[PDB]
């Protein structure tokens, strides 16, 4: 944990100098290797902390562990007892943890820079452009476009947006697929909440495995946790996965909740997004079966 | 008979609130069914929305969720196979409605959809830019409109008696209201139309036997008198054959609060 706190000192004086380097000036090319070269170094020291750890922590555990299953679990319980019972899966997800930590460390301090065209509405041009064909005056060309403004008109109509909002939805579905590739789902669905995507803030919690805690019987009326139709709703964005007229982005973002390694490998565009991709559909995987 | 008797312990008053809930919670769907299913047997070929908003007043989210991929509806599919936990999703549609009101945008939106929309946001009654009014519990029975307020209006963690005492807060007059619930009546007076008109003599109101023992659960020392006569079951003041049966076991549950002339004129 020292080491990589002396890796990461480095790869912020270093990356310190290269933000400081006019570009082309091809002395900057060492400074570049030895940031790229303490940063892999810094993330390797980051995984030997955490995987070392649980394989002699296990070790030390196995002569113990005689537990029992409970007739009336609930999924949320059947991993809680999934994590404990399997190195396997819990090493597997230490493996997504740690890629998805690589992510949010290059994302840093930037989630509020991002300038949008829509500023008071969800497609706020093909909206205006509507209540403007409404008004008799409308001299203008009909571009086709969609004649309604629930999140499902241009895949219902097969219709598009205008160019305005068509830039927005893009630009906003790279930054919800960012966020989630780095564990910030809560900030993918900040920023569906931001961006007036009240519906998407929703979609981005339809994985949670479901609980109810008063089954066994609590003391106070204590709160039922996830999704009783979890089963339904990976098959419903499994479905928003396979379909061409769903962006690629959207397509990952709903693959990487319901185990499309297939749907998801389409946008993975590192080695770590790669591995990513695999360990975090082996995890989904398993935790299904 | 089966949950709280499987406890080999004495079951807490929370766990009994609860598992009376988790029964009244599927009671208030048998009392549903065969209606929803004429419904939707009438509106899946004309309105399929009509149809998912009948199959949710009855909590059969799963149908819901089924015509709503069968009819092309997807993002409502996804929308209400959600709905059955996370609050944030009621709070996301409070806001959703609000824009979409206060940018005057609802009034390209279906009413229809909007009903459903305002039933998962938990709102009884929506107000539109038109002015128009989306009540979510018009032209139903009264069964149904106290199931969403045991479902929609409430958390999972509310009692029968405030989901009863909200249902009671949306049929009677009040000074800053308008009316929204249908009234609670037996049986054989649902469907007639009957308007009953304030009788000028009748200071008690009638209603269903089984209103009436939702009260008894609700309040110890609710009546007896108008629960065990005979015109809250049946269309016959003379069919005393369940009211002797329900005082019989309301004497053996413990409640003693029956007059003599009362239990005199029922055993009589």
């Amino acid at each position: 944990e020292e080491y990589e706190n002396i890796c990461g000192s480095q790869v912020n004086i270093l990356s310190k100098i290269v933000s400081r380097a006019t570009p082309g000036l091809q002395k900057f090319s060492k400074t570049a290797s030895m940031l790229w070269l303490l940063q892999q170094e810094m993330v390797t020291w980051r995984l030997l902390a955490s995987l070392y750890r649980d394989r002699i922590q296990s070790a030390l555990e196995e002569e113990s562990v005689f537990a029992v299953t409970a007739v009336n679990a609930s999924e949320k319980t059947v991993v809680e007892a999934l994590f404990q019972r399997d190195s396997l899966v819990r090493q597997s997800q230490l493996v997504v943890d740690w890629l998805e930590s690589i992510a949010k460390d290059e994302i840093g301090e930037f989630s509020d820079n991002i300038e949008f065209y829509a500023k008071s509405v969800y497609w706020e041009n093909t909206l205006h452009t509507l209540k403007q064909r409404q008004l008799t005056s409308y001299v203008g060309s009909v571009r086709p476009l969609v004649t309604e403004l629930d999140p499902d008109a241009p895949i219902r109509q097969k219709m598009p947006l205008d160019d305005l909002d068509r830039e927005d939805e893009v630009r906003l579905l790279k930054y919800l697929f960012t966020l989630i590739r780095a564990g910030m789902t809560e900030e993918a669905q900040r920023l569906c909440k931001r961006c007036g995507q009240a519906w998407r803030a929703a979609t981005l919690e339809g994985w949670k495995l479901y609980h109810d805690p008063n089954v066994n019987g609590g003391t106070e009326l204590e709160p039922v946790e996830g999704n009783p139709y979890r089963r339904i709703w990976k098959i419903s964005c499994w479905r928003m996965a396979e379909d061409e007229l769903f962006n690629r982005y959207e397509r990952a973002i709903y693959a990487a909740l319901s185990g499309n390694l297939k749907q998801l490998l389409p946008v993975c565009d590192t080695w770590e997004d790669t591995v990513w991709a695999y360990f975090r559909v082996m995890v989904d995987s398993l935790v299904e079966q | 008979l089966k949950e709280l008797d499987s406890q080999l312990n004495e079951p807490r008053e929370y766990i009994q609130i609860l598992e009376r809930r988790r029964a009244f919670s599927r009671w208030l769907s048998c009392t549903a069914t065969p209606q929803i299913e004429e419904e939707v047997s009438l509106t899946q070929k004309n309105s399929p929305v009509e149809a998912v908003f009948s199959y949710l007043t009855g909590k059969r989210i799963s149908e819901a969720c089924s015509l709503a991929q069968q009819s092309g509806d997807h993002r409502l599919a996804l929308l209400l196979s959600q709905f059955v936990g996370s609050q944030s999703v009621r709070e996301l549609l409070t806001m959703q409605l609000v824009d979409w009101h206060q940018l005057q945008a609802d009034s390209f939106i279906q009413d229809e959809r909007l009903r459903i929309f305002a039933l998962l946001a938990g709102k009884p009654v929506w107000q539109l830019s038109e002015k128009k009014q989306i009540n979510v519990c018009s032209q139903l029975d009264w069964k149904r409109s106290l199931a969403i307020h045991l479902w929609y209006l409430l958390p999972p963690t509310a009692s029968i008696s405030r989901a009863l005492s909200m249902y009671e807060e949306a049929f009677q007059n009040t000074s800053d209201s308008d009316r929204y619930a249908c009234s609670p009546l037996p049986s054989y007076l649902e469907g007639s139309g009957c308007v009953i008109a304030e009788e000028q003599n009748s200071q008690t109101p009638l209603r269903d036997v089984c209103f009436h023992l939702l009260k008894l659960y609700s309040d110890r020392h609710y009546d007896l008198n108008q629960l065990l006569e005979p015109r809250s079951i049946t269309a016959d003041p003379l069919d005393y054959r369940l009211s002797w049966h329900l005082w019989e076991v309301l004497r053996a549950l413990n409640y003693t609060h029956l007059s003599a002339q009362c239990e005199g004129v029922l055993q009589a």
